[PDB]
């Protein structure tokens, strides 16, 4: 009950000063998330340390800076738990993959609130456009039916699969948005991938994507008339993953000052279960 | 909370009649009834690109008895009492298939069909005669006309399938049904021989719709299947939902309850829009007045009539006195219509507040609410008689005052004057009684009209002070609000 | 807005035939 | 023109009023009520779907534009559904200046007179 | 059976109320709207 | 009250419309219809 | 719609004939023995050079050829903002020529009609129910408030009343206010509820035969000769399009801009 209703009121005149303290941890942490490949092509494993000794340098104590390994973007995106409060995720672009980047990019860069989907006995709607869907799992094969206001499927009969609209198929993660107002039937292969009704609230500001790779092709923005480019929208170029590490580590106080700790969560899930 | 969901669809129903018989002793040559019989009948057909499987169940009511028979004789013929079908007869066909729509049958908004008509003729019945010239039932017909879908269940062996009842009239047609060979002949109707002319199944087609009110806690998501069946669904209970009526005047507001207060409202005005079922909203006002005439407050006023009757030929010591006729006034005031604000008044604005912001689940609960309303809500009250500019003000609870309008300080109460008067003078509802009024006076110093628009309750005073925001006209009446809790 | 308690019971009368259509059907 | 567009919702609303409530006056709905009798009982076209789907249009129909009153210490408030309002003194009839948010307070408590006579009659 | 009759309709009818409006007085319509009308009342003479 | 007792309003109204009383009523007020038709 | 105030004084405007041929198109539709007697087929580009003399400029003017009267009754289309439709007669097509007359000059409001489920009534003077195909046969049964039809049964379609048979287009009145069943062959035709709006300033029909005999209005009595069911003699379609390129002048003038806020799309050859 910290009083979100009464105003504040500052001064246009006095004084830039300090920020006092904040007493929860010693200090913030500091946390890479880069892919197996990084650590394949360096050939190594004194490195983690190596790198720890580097950030001591920059200026983070040693206990402060956590390197975290995935296979891939793809086997990444289904539940990425940042475990952690300054995030770096170190995506490779590669063609083919650029809605797989844009969809981590949308779990992770935003603050989602997920609720479950039960989908053997409920239909489904979207609120408004703040409002996607989200499958994960080992293969999500998301098979929707629109249905009109006889609850009679439009383009799909409700009790022949076969007539469904695949909007996303054998994906690890799929953002699905279908048109906002008109009853859904879902169908996917419940063993393996779930799927939750997720609203969007505002952004995550603990977590910085840099893209290593080819052009801006993030969109982390579903609507098609909306492209910013976010200050953690950040990219670089590379040949060499220790020419990116020494990047981040020379850079690392810039890539701080663009994000905010404030944003961190008690569970390191990407989004707010509200079941 | 509760969504309605349109479910129409387009249908085919087959149905064929069913035929009893049973045989009178000797040669075999009389019959002792010949009737019609509830009749099942199981199908499939492609609609919508699915093969869609359909359960009907037809039946016969209003049927005649014609008679025939040939005498004592024992090889005469005849037939005791042999049925048709004419004007008055109907058909009902219970119609039910497997698809989704009939899932989510159990809690309907509105539920009305267009099936077209039928000719339903006679067939050929060679009555088992041993010997002889075989007679020949020939002939009849009638023709279904669609009037009206209603719900219904069959009481099938494995379960009782929940569906829809379609009841056709009738209406007899050309081909004069005879006996022939027999002393029978240009009658016209369908006899119960051999209703279905050997065809396999009398064929209709149509158009049903359906307004389901599936349930619903949030908007996104929305159920298929309705399974909370009455089997799974119990009274909720007597305290728990007087909670919930007592909880929901968190919400209401001071000026608007006013301003509601002062419609007339009639059974059409309230018990109309209430988002119910179609079971409900059939009876809804009756189910309310039922309940309402047995209530303890109309009881009582039978008794105080039945007792005035009987008394007609039968010919603190105030506190007492006081109590018994503030009870009185409170019956006087529910039967008469006084010209004050009448607390009643606002207690039917606290009760169409408070209903109309809720919902019928399959449970009327309507009755237990407006009526036990109607006797608890503002449980002490206060009554006024004004005469020569002394109003003597009277309290359900036994106290009493006498004041001076002009100024508001009390007198000595006069008893058995105050009783003469409350008969016949007209009684004003004190919803700004004494003690408030008395501080209105004090403070917020009024003059000579406004004191009498308020000593008589006056609504265009009374709304005036609210609209001036008076704190004390403000809280009073918002305490009269908070009695009101069942 | 009290009309309607005078309605009821002025109409009550109305439940008898009611619960005579309950019983007859 | 607020203030015509108001009295005109005013006067919608007054118009459902007078339905629900019991008028001491002659109520408009009383000559409609009364029109509607004599034209059935003379007429001698009436159909089993005829009073039904009549009955409703004489209460839709009969008399569309009509006029209210208010009463208030020695003067009147009149409305009209069209949107015409006026306010006169009652003892002698010279029109005084107008209040809609006087009227718009008193015209939910106070009584409404159906102004079957209304004041470009009176005057 | 029956073919019972055809029935007059709104659309047919209000032509013939529209001719038959002038030849109504004024100086009874106000005794028959001074007179309250009730459910028994107003149908009660509805063509004998 | 005896046992189930029937409707007793609708069951006196069922001939108290056709009361003399009652016709009369009718009778005027359809006396005034007919004046209004034919002046 | 809101009022408009203007003056008796005000001086007449100038001649809008330039801005109109300017900004709009004229289209005209015509049978194939057009093209059949002209024996040509530069005769469009002729036509069009001709036009541009009078001012109507040269991509204006559409020459939309339709096989004959009954077959183009179907579904008519003008794709245009200025429509000619020039109307050979023959004895016995007098009453498909008015049907088509009156339904590109008189403009409509329609609503799709269900003949399996429901009985239609007709709303009144201003509303038929148009039907529109390859053949239509309506076959219609009047019906009590009990569904007994009178003069057939509604369960034998042998005993319904034909009102029109194997016809591409019919506009059928029947009696207002009587609930019919319909039987119209759903897979060939098409039968709508249609109103019967205000006129539409957007057509001209140019009967090129016989007497004055088209009858727009179903009515009996009225048989108004309204001023766009022109009307010319002929031997030889040259002579007929030369008249027409002459008096185009008039022609446009007598019609007018269309005024109808439509919620129907539909292709138009607008500039
Ligand atoms: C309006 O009336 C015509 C007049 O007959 C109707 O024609 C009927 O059309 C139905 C199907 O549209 C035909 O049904 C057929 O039944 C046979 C079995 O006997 C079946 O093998 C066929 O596949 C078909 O289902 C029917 O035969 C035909 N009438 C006659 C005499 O042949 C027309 O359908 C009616 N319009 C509407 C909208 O109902
Ligand atoms: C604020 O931080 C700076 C860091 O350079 C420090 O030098 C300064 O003393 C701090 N402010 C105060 C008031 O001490
Ligand atoms: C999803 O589809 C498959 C085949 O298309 C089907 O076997 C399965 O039952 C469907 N899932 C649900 C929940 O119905
Ligand atoms: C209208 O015509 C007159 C006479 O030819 C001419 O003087 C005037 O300029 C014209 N107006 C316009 C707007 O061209
Ligand atoms: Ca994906
Ligand atoms: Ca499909
Ligand atoms: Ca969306
Ligand atoms: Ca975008
Ligand atoms: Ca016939
Ligand atoms: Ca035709
Ligand atoms: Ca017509
Ligand atoms: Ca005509």
């Amino acid at each position: 009950n910290y009083g979100l209703n009464i105003p504040i009121t500052g001064s246009m005149d006095t004084v830039y000063s300090n920020s006092t303290r904040e007493e929860v941890f010693l200090t913030s942490t500091l946390c890479l998330y880069y892919p197996t490949e990084a650590s394949t092509q360096i050939s190594d494993g004194e490195w983690k340390d190596s790198l720890s000794q580097m950030f001591l340098i920059k200026g983070w104590p040693t206990g402060s800076v956590y390197f975290k390994e995935y296979s891939n973007i793809v086997d990444f995106s289904v539940d990425p738990q940042l475990y952690c409060d300054y995030n770096l995720v170190l995506m490779k672009y590669d063609q083919s993959l650029e809605l797989d980047m844009s969809e981590l990019a949308d779990l992770i860069l935003n603050e989602w609130l997920c609720n479950p989907m039960d989908i053997t006995l409920y239909y489904y709607q979207q609120s408004g456009e703040s409002n996607k869907w989200i499958s994960m799992g080992s293969s999500c094969t998301v098979k929707v039916c629109p249905l009109n206001t006889q609850t009679l499927g439009i383009g799909c009969q409700t009790t022949n699969v076969d007539s469904f609209e695949t909007v996303a198929e054998n994906e690890k993660l799929a953002i699905v948005d279908v048109v906002d107002g008109i009853n859904h039937k879902i169908n996917l292969t419940t063993t393996t991938c779930t799927i939750r009704n997720c609203k969007k609230l505002g952004p995550r500001e603990n977590v910085a994507v840099i893209q290593v790779g080819g052009a801006n092709i993030l969109d982390i923005t579903a609507d098609p008339t909306t492209n910013p480019q976010i200050e953690r929208m950040m990219r670089v170029n590379w040949k060499r993953w220790w020419q990116v590490f020494y990047t981040i580590v020379d850079y690392i106080n810039q890539i701080v000052q663009v994000m905010s700790k404030r944003s961190r969560s008690l569970n390191s899930a990407a989004f707010y279960y509200r079941v | 909370l509760w969504k309605e969901m349109q479910y129409n669809r387009d249908i085919i129903i087959r149905f064929k009649f069913g035929n009893s018989i049973v045989k009178m002793g000797g040669l075999g040559y009389k019959w002792s009834e010949i009737s019609y019989k509830a009749a099942n009948y199981q199908y499939n057909y492609l609609r919508d690109g699915e093969q869609v499987t359909a359960h009907t169940t037809c039946s016969v009511n209003g049927v005649n008895n014609f008679s025939y028979n040939g005498g004592f004789l024992p090889t005469d013929f005849g037939i005791s009492r042999y049925e048709v079908i004419k004007e008055n007869s109907y058909v009902y066909v219970d119609y039910w298939d497997d698809s989704k729509a009939f899932r989510n049958i159990v809690y309907v908004r509105s539920l009305a069909a267009n099936l077209n008509s039928v000719r339903c003729t006679g067939g050929s019945y060679h009555f088992s005669l041993p010997v002889g010239a075989w007679p020949v039932i020939n002939g009849g017909a009638v023709s279904l006309h669609f009037a009206g879908v209603t719900l219904s269940t069959q009481f099938t062996d494995f379960v009782s399938l929940n569906s829809l009842r379609f009841r056709f009239s009738l209406t007899v047609d050309e081909p004069p049904f005879s006996i022939l060979r027999t002393r029978t002949v240009n009658l016209y109707g369908l006899p119960a021989a051999n209703p279905n002319n050997g065809n396999e199944y009398y064929e209709i087609s149509g158009r049903f719709s359906l307004i389901s009110l599936v349930p619903t806690n949030d908007d996104y998501q929305t159920p298929i299947m309705n399974s909370v069946t009455v089997r799974q669904d119990l009274e909720r209970q007597l305290t728990n939902l007087r909670e919930e009526f007592n909880s929901l005047s968190q919400e209401i507001a001071m000026a608007q309850l006013i301003d509601l207060a002062l419609l007339p409202l009639d059974m059409f005005s309230m018990f109309s829009g209430i988002k119910s079922t179609i079971d409900l909203t059939k009876s809804m006002a009756t189910s309310v007045m039922k309940k309402f005439r047995k209530s303890k407050l109309a009881t009582s006023i039978s008794e105080m009539t039945n007792s005035l009757s009987d008394a007609a030929s039968s010919a603190n010591d105030i506190s007492t006195q006081t109590s018994t006729i503030g009870k009185k006034l409170r019956l006087k005031e529910m039967i008469t219509q006084t010209e004050g604000m009448s607390f009643d008044d606002i207690s039917a604005a606290v009760l169409k507040t408070k209903i109309d912001m809720s919902t019928q689940i399959g449970k009327n609960t309507l009755p237990d609410i407006v009526t036990e309303a109607s006797e608890k809500f503002i449980p002490k009250r206060s009554y006024r008689i004004l005469k020569d500019d002394e109003v003597m003000e009277i309290n359900t609870e036994g106290k009493f005052f006498a004041y001076k309008i002009n100024t508001f300080d009390e007198v000595p109460f006069d008893v058995n004057k105050f009783a003469e008067l409350v008969t016949d003078s007209p009684v004003i509802s004190a919803i700004i009684d004494f003690k408030t009024l008395k501080n209105l006076n004090d403070n917020y110093g009024i003059t000579r009209t406004e004191a009498l628009n308020l000593i008589k309750s006056n609504p265009n005073m009374l709304r005036n002070f609210i609209n001036q925001n008076n704190p004390i006209i403000r809280n009073r009446i918002e305490q009269l609000i908070l009695q009101c809790k069942l | 807005a009290s009309l309607i308690y005078r309605q009821l019971l002025t109409n009550s009368y109305s439940v008898d035939l009611y619960d005579e259509i309950e019983q007859i059907g």
